[PDB]
Formats: structure tokens, C-alpha cells, sequence
């Protein structure tokens, strides 16, 4: 058995998308095909199920306005339409079986609403702000501010600084992703040594270097 | 809807040894058939949710004898006799008797360690982003465990929190500790109306605030 989910989508706001479930290994019209979301970080959402013999549906009535089940039994596909998709749509959909007869999930398809072009992201030195330093080691950092699409690779001195280091996961926030990465050394490393955060964004074809300088 | 509970949010544990996870539902979940609608799904880091136990306790093929679900009616049980590496990562748990089917919070197995402080750092807008028109002020709290810490942003003694990005990294690999990012983000006039910046954390590691600051001047 397999289900053999679409590629990721990227989503205009209030326009729509129509995303594909695959089955092979069984029956497509013998049981009902689920359809699942689970959005950034949080929990798993039953969107409501279609049965391909009869193409018969049952809503969650929570999507009821933002879901259409749809099957094509020629090619045992399933197909859940999504309409004025927003920024709340935005996340991980499944198709799945769970009956009698087995317990099959599909990869999942991420769908990312956004109204967004490519946008490389605005990358901040974070300095210390000339505040003590009675600390051994010194915490430097870089803002890697609204970029879109994700994701993008950040590197120190270009793979020199490995250890100590703290990039953290991108959170998409008003259409764009944001993310920040951190890197501790000693106080006789820095500012003596420079310092400088590489960011590489494949979608803008960008790579851009950003030296910290102490704070003046 | 049928709310599902589940408990702990977060379960700490030891390779080698058992774990238990809770799943309480708001109704009776015993259907008119006799069967409780009930089963257990594990999902492995970046993998898809995978069911591990259906009708409360009846195992799915190739599941591990180490996994025992158990109880009736509205509360239920999912055991571990002996936690392995590969045992790691999001349990749900999710009931089929009430329409719709309403999946639990989720459960997260994070390896257990001693208590770790962290390390806050707190940093100014810098220059380029000012010149942009925007001011985002950026605190790091890092190695710390356990997770569970409440972090605020304190502008001049009140706090604040308008324009607020966080971010956490999963457990370290190496470690066991957690690391936290939050970016408070003002616009370079907002910025240039206050003049001390701190970045407050409440941790299990002390009983005073752990702070970090910096004047405008
Ligand atoms: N009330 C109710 C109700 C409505 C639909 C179903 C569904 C299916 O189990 C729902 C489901 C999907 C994934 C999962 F991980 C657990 C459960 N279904 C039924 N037959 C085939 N699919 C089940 C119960």
C-alpha cells in the first residue's frame, strides 16, 4: 500500500489550490480516503473523508466552506480543493486510511499561503550593546528578517564556527519568514577575530556575508 | 466536538526506562456497538503520523510488545515498558466515536537531564535596520532546560508586547538542553520613545528574574 501525495504549493491569499492523494496497493473505492492538516508547530485537524465509489463526503464542519472532496477512480486519485485559502491554511495536509483494513498515511503535502514574491531576506548584525562584559564568552547574532520563499542556510565564518552555534527554526509571520541564529565565543576571539554570519537564500540567488562590528 | 486531553504536553525520559501518556476525552467515548473509538498515533521527526494502537488496545502489526494501551470510557492510557531511541517523538491520540474525529494536543518524548540556567543575551537594532525604518530587538536565552520558561520584555520597568516573534530549537542532539530566540520588533520611532530594553526570564533555575538589558544611550 502506498499514498502518493503533490508536491508543496504556494498560495496567493483568497485565491484557491487543489492538492492530490494517489493510492496503490488496494481497492481505491473499498474505504474512505481521509484528508488531515496540521499547521505549524501545533496539532492534527480531520478535514472530513470521500468515499471513491460514490464519491459520497463527510465535512468536518469546520471546513465545510473551505474544503471540496473530489475523486477520480481512473486513476485512483484523490483530490481536496482548498477555497480562499489564507495565511490560517497555511501547513501540512494529508490524506490517510485508518479502517478495519489498515492504517496508511500519505507523505504530506505543504501548502504556504502567502501573496509574497521571492524576497531575499534583510540580514541585522547583533552586537553586544556595549553593556559589560565581565562574561568569558561573548553571544554575537544575525536577524535574518522577511524572506520568502523558505528556507535559506546560514553559516559562521563559512563553516568556521560550528560548535556554539544556535540557528533557530524560521517562523512565518505576515507572509514572510523570519529567523535568527546565534554563535558564542570567547571575549579573546572577538572583536580581535572577525566574526561575520554567512546567508545564503537559493530561492533570490543570494548568498550575503554580515561582519559584526563591536558595538561603536 | 469532543475535546481530547492529553498530558503531559512534554515527557521526559530515560532510554531504558517506561513511560506513560494520558489521553482523557470531555465525553464517553464507549460507541452503542459496544467498541471504544480510541487509537494511538506516533509521529518520528519529519515523518507523517504513524497508528501504533486502535480500539484502545488492540497493537498494529509490527508494533513493539513494549507498547500497551489501556482504559474505557474517557480516560485512557498509552505505556512504554522501555523507552528506545527509535520510541522518540509526537504521540496523539484520537477518537472516532463522536463526529468528527478530534485528535488529542499531542504528546512530546524529550530525553531527560540535570536543570541548565540559561545564558540570555540581549541585543540592540542595529544601524541598517534603523536605516530601513525598523527596530527589532533580539534576546537569546540559550542551554537551558528544562524547557518550560517564561520570558518578558520589560521597556523601562513595563512590559511590552506588541510586535513579537519567538522561536525555539528542538532538544540538542548533543546536550539535552533547549535554546530560545525572541525578537521584539518596533518601528524606529516606537525604538527611540523608550530607553531601557530588557529581556526577563522566569526559569525553574532561579527564584529571581534572570535579565539581561541595555539603555538607548
Ligand atoms: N464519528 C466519526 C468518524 C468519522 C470518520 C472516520 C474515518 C477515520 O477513521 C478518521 C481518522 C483519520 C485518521 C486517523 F489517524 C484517525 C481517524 N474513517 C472511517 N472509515 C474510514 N475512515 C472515523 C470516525
Amino acid at each position: 500500500v502506498q499514498l502518493q501525495q503533490s508536491g508543496a504549493e504556494l498560495v496567493r491569499p483568497g485565491t484557491s489550490v487543489k492538492l492530490s492523494c494517489k493510492a496503490s496497493g488496494y481497492s481505491f473505492t473499498n474505504y474512505w480516503m481521509n484528508w488531515l492538516r496540521q499547521r505549524p508547530g501545533q496539532g492534527l485537524d480531520w478535514i472530513g473523508m470521500i468515499h471513491p465509489s460514490d464519491s459520497e463526503t463527510r465535512l468536518n464542519q469546520k471546513f465545510k466552506d473551505k474544503a471540496t472532496l473530489t475523486v477520480d477512480r481512473s486513476s485512483s486519485t484523490a483530490y481536496i480543493q482548498l477555497s480562499s485559502p489564507t495565511s490560517e491554511d497555511s501547513a501540512v495536509y494529508y490524506c490517510a486510511r485508518d479502517d478495519y483494513d489498515g492504517a496508511f498515511w500519505g507523505q504530506g503535502t505543504l501548502v504556504t499561503v502567502s501573496a509574497a514574491k521571492t524576497t531575499p531576506p534583510s540580514v541585522y548584525p547583533l552586537a553586544p550593546g556595549s553593556a559589560a562584559q565581565t562574561n568569558s564568552m561573548v553571544t554575537l547574532g544575525c536577524l535574518v528578517k522577511g524572506y520568502f520563499p523558505a528556507p535559506v542556510t546560514v553559516t559562521w565564518n563559512s563553516g568556521s564556527l560550528s560548535s556554539g552555534v544556535h540557528t533557530f527554526p524560521a517562523v512565518l509571520q505576515s507572509d514572510l519568514y523570519t529567523l535568527s541564529s546565534s554563535v558564542t565565543v570567547p571575549s579573546s576571539t572577538w572583536p580581535s577575530e572577525t566574526v561575520t554570519c554567512n546567508v545564503a537564500h537559493p530561492a533570490s540567488s543570494t548568498k550575503v556575508d554580515k561582519k559584526i562590528v563591536p558595538r561603536d | 466536538e469532543l475535546v481530547m486531553t492529553q498530558s503531559p504536553l512534554t515527557l521526559s525520559v530515560t532510554i531504558g526506562q517506561p513511560a506513560s501518556i494520558s489521553c482523557k476525552s470531555s465525553q464517553s467515548l464507549l460507541y452503542s456497538n459496544g467498541k471504544t473509538y480510541l487509537n494511538w498515533l506516533l509521529q518520528r521527526p519529519g515523518q507523517s503520523p504513524k497508528r501504533l494502537i486502535y480500539l484502545v488496545s488492540k497493537l498494529d502489526s509490527g508494533d513493539p510488545d513494549r507498547f500497551t494501551g489501556s482504559g474505557s470510557g474517557t480516560d485512557f492510557t498509552l505505556k512504554i515498558s522501555r523507552v528506545e531511541a527509535e520510541d522518540l517523538g509526537i504521540y496523539y491520540c484520537v477518537q472516532g466515536s463522536h463526529f468528527p474525529p478530534t485528535f488529542g494536543a499531542g504528546t512530546k518524548l524529550e530525553l531527560k537531564r540535570a536543570d541548565a540556567a540559561p545564558t540570555v543575551s540581549i541585543f540592540p537594532p542595529s544601524s541598517e535596520q534603523l536605516t530601513s525604518g525598523g527596530a527589532s530587538v533580539v534576546c537569546f536565552l540559550n542551554n537551558f532546560y528544562p524547557k518550560d520558561i517564561n520570558v518578558k520584555w520589560k521597556i523601562d520597568g513595563s512590559e511590552r508586547q506588541n510586535g513579537v516573534l519567538n522561536s525555539w530549537t528542538d532538544q540538542d542532539s548533543k546536550d539535552s538542553t533547549y535554546s530560545m530566540s525572541s525578537t521584539l520588533t518596533l518601528t524606529k520611532d516606537e525604538y527611540e520613545r523608550h530607553n531601557s530594553y530588557t529581556c526577563e526570564a522566569t526559569h525553574k533555575t532561579s527564584t529571581s528574574p534572570i535579565v539581561k538589558s541595555f539603555n538607548r544611550n
